[PDB]
RNA sequence: GGUCAAGAUGGUAAGGGCCCACGGUGGAUGCCUCGGCACCCGAGCCGAUGAAGGACGUGGCUACCUGCGAUAAGCCAGGGGG
RNA sequence: ACCGUGAGGGAAAGGUGAAAAGAACCCCGGGAGGGGAGUGAAAUAGAGCCUGAAACCGUGGGCUUACAAGCAGUCACGGCCCCGCAAGGGGUUGUGGCGUGCCUAUUGAAGCAUGAGCCGGCGACUCACGGUCGUGGGCGAGCUUAAGCCGUUGAGGCGGAG
RNA sequence: GAGCUGGGGCUAGGAGUGAAAAGCUAACCGAGCCCGGAGAUAGCUGGUUCUCCCCGAAAUGACUUUAGGGUCAGCCUCAGG
RNA sequence: GGGGGAUGACCCCAGGCGGUAGGGGAGCGUUCCCGAUGCCGAUGAAGGCCGACCCGCGAGGGCGGCUGGAGGUAAGGGAAGUGCGAAUGCCGGCAUGAGUAACGAUAAAGAGGGUGAGAAUCCCUCUCGCCGUAAGCCCAAGGGUUCCUACGCAAUGGUCGUCAGCGUAGGGUUAGGCGGGACCUAAGGUGAAGCCGAAAGGCGUAGCCGAAGGGCAGCCGGUUAAUAUUCCGGCCCUUCCCG
RNA sequence: GGACCCGGUGAAAUUGAACUGGCCGUGAAGAUGCGGCCUACCCGUGGCAGGACGAAAAGACCCCGUGGAGCUUUACUGCAG
């Protein structure tokens, strides 16, 4: 049995946030909790929020037992891009993309036999 | 200056090769001498900090 | 530095305004045109 | 919007889930070409905690049905289409089943 | 068993390739249409009795469209219709 | 809309479902979002809604790679993984042999000559009336109607001026 | 001071204005911009999209305001003899 | 090509078969029509995704499985907006460069406390710095709700935001004297009369229109979250009408 | 003050695809890509600018076009005057 939370349309760049997701993958939820608080990146916040919403979803929904949990799977996909004009010298005008992330934490019960 | 430019779009292989150093490393962490939780060393705990002086108060 | 648009409300109505247009055969046709196209504004505003 | 059946009428449901079941047309919606024949084609709507039934989660109401889905009953059996007799002075509906008035 | 000189082969992936699976992104493709297009009929002027086209208004609550004009999402009468 | 002082220029953008039955209520959360519950024939039909291709990005798995050097393939054998009763096949690639991108323009281009970041859509030998050959048929010292006229579930026929 | 400047005005496309640079005339003026003639014309450059089968050239002559374009001839092809 | 005489498709035999410009010949596929009031179809149309399978020289056609949910359309013929890889093509989408340059004046910051889910960035205090013929204040253009206040942070803000010139909603602009008009004329403009011009239209004395100029009567203070020579207080004045 | 490091935000020209070394040769005559030989473990960061005939701009010079425009005159032909 396994539980999952997915944040969608998070306004952040995937490359940036995908980096801290790497940081906690296959970790017991208790270390994963520890790391993200003391990891210095903006995307630590957002990921911890998903981790949690998936911890809750474990015990409260799928009958999981919190102290047995670790991170089975996790990843961030790329939602649609916010495109804004950025005006430039000699009247040029580029377009910057404010990118968007779909964050996914998947939880599992450590074998705990 | 004549404004240099990349000559060939760089390949997936080569950019991801570029990135092979870019992985983060987890924060180095020690158990706090009193409280249940974890703290990074040579620091005062977010919660109930120290002994020899007045710590920031979660006490 | 001093640019080309120097808005002055008197000049605008006196130049592209409805009564300007109706004086000159040329101008009258700009109205006839703008109407036949179905423009929402036959003439600029001020 | 020519229709056929009206509010008073007694109609049969000719097709679908509720096929077979006579009831009375509760209301008639010419804009949608739909009749509401309760009790028939009931459904579960969820609802919030605002006033009456604050505590109440759900409410069973009944859906409209496409007007073509039903037929007037004809106080003999299961049919007809209908016809129109003028006579004197004017106006009508007449069961062609046959042959009856159409009452209320 | 294990000291010891030569030979010799194996796992290892920071990262990367190809294959497979499952997704994200994106909106091609098929189907749908009450919009368009062509021909053929039909029909063909309006205006100082203030036209065409507008402005500003007009709803118990009303941003916009539609309608309508201070009688303002409408007033009177005839025909229709149920 | 937007762009232009103005005349003027001038886009994008359609689809849940048979029916809103458009997801009460609970859980994480500041909201967003998700997870149960529920609805539904179906919910990767959940409103950033039919189908949902490709470039592109990501997770997981198999094979491989840190003393080799290259238009990236190809021919051979061998290793490892998969499928199969077998002989057999699919994947991957260690070594060995061979190997100068596509198109365009040129006497001649891998060319250090043009074009192209990649993918998906759109994108260029037509039509009328004459002509001139050929071909399939009708009639043949003849052949053939035009306008129009009658007639017609998309029915034809008449008409000999030329 | 042949000064600078606000407000109101007039002059324009072979036309204006110019203490004259062919300057300026709404951010490119040896002839403004817009819409139209209009799909002007382009002996030039580029591009021209499925598959299989047979044959298979020329880059020479003559004339050409012709020379990187044509017309006739030559060389390819297909049908009948 | 020559036999076999099926009158050719079938069978032997024998030869030819590199190819650009280009000529010839066979086919494949796409959209539509007849075939069709038919046939296939929810026991699943078109389209999609796989196949190591079958047929075809090839373009293709089959078949099987998954997806998909309402269309499809034989044999045989007809008609064309019929096949893309290139045009610095057109339209869209998404990459590379790259977590790179940059984040817009070198006037300059620091701490405490508050608020809040969250604070370098919001509020208050103290300290420090900068402008001061301004980088302060008042008017005209021009802009047009940006004003004041309550709630708010998706986006806009080059970071952040609890803040805002941003979203929602409510409120706010008070004049006989200030500015303009029921006054004047200026350049110009328009124009009875008049004149000229194929048409359109061009001119023109009077008049009329036209202003930051001429003419004309309000000064000081208080008040609101937001207006004040406009409301209020006090002190003054103008023009019309009628006695 | 930048540049460098960390946290936040995050462009651009360019880009056939790349698994993109040196020499002596060869080749459309100036080779990362062909031959022979030499050299070379995989991947980055800060730096220099010699090469990719580096980017940009369908060379402005030059010639071609029976292309265009401005200008001249005792070129031709007209028109105003
Ligand atoms: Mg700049
Ligand atoms: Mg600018
Ligand atoms: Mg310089
Ligand atoms: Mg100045
Ligand atoms: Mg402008
Ligand atoms: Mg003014
Ligand atoms: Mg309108
Ligand atoms: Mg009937
Ligand atoms: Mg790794
Ligand atoms: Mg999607
Ligand atoms: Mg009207
Ligand atoms: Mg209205
Ligand atoms: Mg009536
Ligand atoms: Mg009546
Ligand atoms: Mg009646
Ligand atoms: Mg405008
Ligand atoms: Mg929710
Ligand atoms: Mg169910
Ligand atoms: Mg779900
Ligand atoms: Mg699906
Ligand atoms: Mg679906
Ligand atoms: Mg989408
Ligand atoms: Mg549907
Ligand atoms: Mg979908
Ligand atoms: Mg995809
Ligand atoms: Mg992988
Ligand atoms: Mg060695
Ligand atoms: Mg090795
Ligand atoms: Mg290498
Ligand atoms: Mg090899
Ligand atoms: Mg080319
Ligand atoms: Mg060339
Ligand atoms: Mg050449
Ligand atoms: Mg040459
Ligand atoms: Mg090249
Ligand atoms: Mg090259
Ligand atoms: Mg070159
Ligand atoms: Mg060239
Ligand atoms: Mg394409
Ligand atoms: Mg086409
Ligand atoms: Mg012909
Ligand atoms: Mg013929
Ligand atoms: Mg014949
Ligand atoms: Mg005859
Ligand atoms: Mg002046
Ligand atoms: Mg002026
Ligand atoms: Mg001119
Ligand atoms: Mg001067
Ligand atoms: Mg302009
Ligand atoms: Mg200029
Ligand atoms: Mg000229
Ligand atoms: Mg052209
Ligand atoms: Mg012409
Ligand atoms: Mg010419
Ligand atoms: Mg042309
Ligand atoms: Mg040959
Ligand atoms: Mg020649
Ligand atoms: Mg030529
Ligand atoms: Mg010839
Ligand atoms: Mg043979
Ligand atoms: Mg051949
Ligand atoms: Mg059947
Ligand atoms: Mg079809
Ligand atoms: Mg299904
Ligand atoms: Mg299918
Ligand atoms: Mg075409
Ligand atoms: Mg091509
Ligand atoms: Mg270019
Ligand atoms: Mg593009
Ligand atoms: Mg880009
Ligand atoms: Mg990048
Ligand atoms: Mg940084
Ligand atoms: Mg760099
Ligand atoms: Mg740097
Ligand atoms: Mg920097
Ligand atoms: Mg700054
Ligand atoms: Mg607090
Ligand atoms: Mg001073
Ligand atoms: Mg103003
Ligand atoms: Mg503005
Ligand atoms: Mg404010
Ligand atoms: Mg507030
Ligand atoms: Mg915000
Ligand atoms: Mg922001
Ligand atoms: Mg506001
Ligand atoms: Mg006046
Ligand atoms: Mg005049
Ligand atoms: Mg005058
Ligand atoms: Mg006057
Ligand atoms: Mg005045
Ligand atoms: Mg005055
Ligand atoms: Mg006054
Ligand atoms: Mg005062
Ligand atoms: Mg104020
Ligand atoms: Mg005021
Ligand atoms: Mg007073
Ligand atoms: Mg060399
Ligand atoms: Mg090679
Ligand atoms: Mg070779
Ligand atoms: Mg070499
Ligand atoms: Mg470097
Ligand atoms: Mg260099
Ligand atoms: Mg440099
Ligand atoms: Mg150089
Ligand atoms: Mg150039
Ligand atoms: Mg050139
Ligand atoms: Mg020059
Ligand atoms: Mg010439
Ligand atoms: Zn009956």
């Amino acid at each position: 049995m396994e539980a999952k939370a997915i944040a969608r349309y998070v306004r952040i760049s995937p490359r940036k946030v995908r980096l801290v997701v790497d940081l906690i993958r296959g970790k017991s939820l208790e270390e994963a909790r520890n790391i993200l608080r003391y990891t210095n990146k903006r995307g630590a916040y957002f990921v911890a929020k998903v981790l949690e919403s998936a911890a809750a979803n474990a015990v409260n929904n799928h009958d999981m037992l919190e102290d047995r949990l670790y991170v089975k799977a996790a990843y961030v996909d790329e939602g649609p891009a916010l495109k804004r004009v950025l005006p430039r010298a000699r009247g040029r005008a580029d377009i910057i993309k404010k990118r968007t992330s779909h964050i996914t934490v998947i939880l599992g019960e450590k074998h705990g036999k | 200056a004549k404004h240099p430019v990349p000559k060939k779009k760089t390949s997936k292989a080569r950019r991801d090769a570029r990135r092979s150093h870019h992985a983060l490393t987890p924060p180095t962490l020690v158990p706090c001498p009193e409280c249940k939780a974890m703290k990074p060393p040579h620091t005062v705990c977010p919660e109930c900090g120290y002994y020899a002086g007045r710590k920031v108060l979660e006490v | 530095m001093k640019r080309t648009w120097q808005p002055n409300r008197r000049k605008r109505a006196k130049t592209h305004g409805f009564r300007a247009r109706m004086r000159t055969p040329g101008g009258r046709k700009v109205l006839k045109r703008r109407r036949q196209k179905g423009r929402w504004r036959l003439t600029p505003a001020v | 919007v020519k229709m056929h059946v009206k509010k008073g009428d007694t109609v049969l449901v000719a097709s679908g889930k509720y096929k077979g079941r006579v009831g009375k047309v509760k209301e008639v919606l010419p804009k949608k070409y739909a009749v509401i024949v309760e009790g028939v084609n009931i459904v579960k709507k969820a609802v919030r905690v605002s006033p009456k039934y604050p505590q109440g989660g759900f409410i069973e109401k009944e859906a409209p049905l496409h007007a073509s889905k039903v037929r007037p009953i004809c106080p003999a059996c299961g049919k007809p289409t209908r016809v129109r007799k003028k006579f004197l002075e004017n106006g009508k509906k007449i069961r062609v089943c046959a042959k009856c008035g159409g009452a209320l």
